[PDB]
């Protein structure tokens, strides 16, 4: 999936 | 309660040796183990609390896509549903572990906006998590739009528009809005009202605290980028 | 075994989800249940094996180098040593786990050549990493090399040079000789000869298998620029 | 530490 950007670490 | 008879400075020091060697396992359950002495968190170990899970629950949610993906397509034997469940259930483990310690009892003892608004954007983002592969879809998702709507409230009530917590809470709720909520125009406006905001108060800031700001910003523009 | 009640065949599908998804402790739990079974294991099933509990190992062998630096650093309270000791327990059960399974009883019914070098190189390099924490030192390291001169005893007689079993048990003895057995010498020497002997090989192979072979050899003559 | 190549995942 297209991931958007959320705060933080991008573990995903 | 396994880390019950380490001492809490001695957990909070191997929690930052276990970022130190990418052991997010060990960082988690160390900080899960400081939480459980019952005493409130500083701003350093709640940041090291928030890392050490968000690095988990990634790996999960990156993996659980994978198999996701997978499954969908061979529908286009049990074993890709079975192994799917088996990390959704690990998944949806490890966020009822992170909601159980803010409900008991990180929220209720947090009266400061940037403990408070922290862990009220944590709680709604691992009920997104959990949203995120539900199939109480409904319910999970307004406990999710409930803890970041509280937090927002006392984010505008209590912080300036640059405050990297409210920045990076409502950076967060516009993607609940765009992915999980089907509120695509709601998240791009969140998104432009609070860049904009956070823009005229650039002025306040020393030179450390406007990149912390605009490390956070960039990322709302970058999400704009891909919505409009 | 917790993978008891699970057919073989959708423990080895399992693990190939696995790999996908980057769940390299999972992708080892099903390969050793897979073991478990007591049938041996094909070629793929053998590679599976070895890229499993090598992603699970190289975490734990890297997250132990910096703990032990950061140790050493300390000695230029007991949190350090008790975390790196932690980790240092969990990569030695993970590699008694693999030689275990060696012992019992993969080696024993492996009598092809392809197998026999494959299992026996596993028993050596896993040998090998708990060399490289020891501080039964010295047995610990001569079982290692045992287990890579059979390994190098049979391939020398039972396949070509670049064949790419071969290929990569002379690396990995040659890495073994450098800087376990503190012999730099024979590393360099060992190295050397088992390049040229592949170069002057290659002319017999397919273009897909002077792809495999030259993969390696080109390891070997990476090593070869850091050593000389 | 330098790391020397040796076979497989490169996963240290
Ligand atoms: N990933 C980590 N270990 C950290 C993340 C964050 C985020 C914000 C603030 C702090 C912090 C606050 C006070 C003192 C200190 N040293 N850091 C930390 S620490
Ligand atoms: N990382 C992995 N999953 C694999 C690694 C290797 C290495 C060598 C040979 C095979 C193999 C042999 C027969 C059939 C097949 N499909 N692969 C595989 S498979
Ligand atoms: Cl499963
Ligand atoms: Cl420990
Ligand atoms: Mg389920
Ligand atoms: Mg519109
Ligand atoms: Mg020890
Ligand atoms: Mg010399």
């Amino acid at each position: 999936k297209l991931m958007f950007k959320t705060e933080g670490p991008d573990s995903d | 309660g396994a880390m019950g008879s380490m001492e809490r400075a001695s957990l909070i020091q191997k929690a930052k040796l276990a970022e130190q060697a990418e052991r997010y396992e060990d960082m988690a359950a160390f900080m899960k183990g400081a939480v459980e002495k019952g005493e409130e968190l500083s701003c350093e170990e709640r940041n090291l609390l928030s890392v050490a899970y968000k690095n988990v629950v990634g790996g999960q949610r990156a993996a659980w896509r994978v198999l996701s993906s997978i499954e969908q397509k061979s529908n286009e034997g049990p074993e890709v549903r079975e192994y799917r469940e088996k990390v959704e259930t690990e998944l949806q483990g490890v966020c009822d572990t992170v909601l159980g310690l803010l409900d008991s009892h990180l929220i209720k003892e947090a009266g400061d906006a940037e403990s408070r608004v922290f862990y009220l954007k944590m709680k709604g983002d691992y009920y997104r998590y959990l949203a995120e592969v539900a199939t109480d879809k409904k319910r999970i998702i307004d406990s999710a739009r409930s803890a970041y709507q509280e937090a927002m409230d006392i984010s505008k009530k209590e912080m300036p528009p640059t405050n990297p917590i409210r920045l990076g809470l409502a950076l967060n709720f516009s993607v609940f809005h765009y992915e999980i909520a089907n509120s695509p125009e709601e998240a791009i406006s969140l998104a432009k009202t609070t860049f904009d905001e956070a823009m005229a108060d650039l002025h306040t800031l020393s030179e450390d605290s406007y990149k912390d700001s605009t490390l956070i910003m960039q990322l709302l523009r970058d999400n704009l980028t891909l919505w409009t």
